[PDB]
């Protein structure tokens, strides 16, 4: 999940843009 | 967690900016 | 841009009022 | 949606939950 | 207080209501 | 606490958001 | 709108002068 | 009132600081 | 104020976009 | 400046690339 | 971190009200 | 640095305008 990805280690925005539409 | 609920306030802010007219859902 | 800055605070908004649920944010 | 609905006028927090999953 | 209530467990619209006027 | 400083900034923002027209008073 | 956007901003910025002080905010 | 005092023209933080407790 | 409102919204997306790099804010 | 080049109009994250250091 | 980057995000909002018309430059 | 300074302690106002221009 998200939470799980990305508030234990920092997501970049490439990662992050993975959970858009 | 209180922690996880603060990050998550960014981490949607950080999608807001990142996804930009695509959207997002946010599911926790 | 007036309508992008509303978005960052509605978005904060859902965030707190939505919880568990979840939301979805479609412009 | 929720920008037509939202951002010309505020929507109460009972409005805002018509937009959680 | 606030910080002591919320801050160590997460508080709710309903409890954060509370410290409302 | 620092992490407690930051959690504060959170809780002005509900309060503000769920407060209202009625407003608040921030006493830490 | 508008008011309701710079509400958010203020309440942030008094959270930052003010600090063990607090306030109060009230529109 | 701060809305007001200072969401038409920009408050210093001097000017903040009279809505402090 | 509208200009006020819209640089802390630019700080927060530069901080973002910019990550290691970090970013100059000059208005 | 990035007040005037990105308050006025969205700026897109390519642009706000510029300025970073 | 994660903490570390949170912290960050405040830090630019703060020192976006202090430093005001002078500006500033982030440098992690 | 800023990072190193207010992340560990909280800073002041006062601190924090050591980093402005
Ligand atoms: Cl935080
Ligand atoms: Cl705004
Ligand atoms: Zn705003
Ligand atoms: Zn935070």
């Amino acid at each position: 999940g998200i939470v799980e990805q990305c508030c234990t280690s920092i997501c970049s925005l490439y990662q992050l843009e993975n959970y858009c539409n | 967690f209180v922690n996880q609920h603060l990050c998550g306030s960014h981490l949607v802010e950080a999608l807001y900016l990142v996804c930009g007219e695509r959207g997002f859902f946010y599911t926790x």
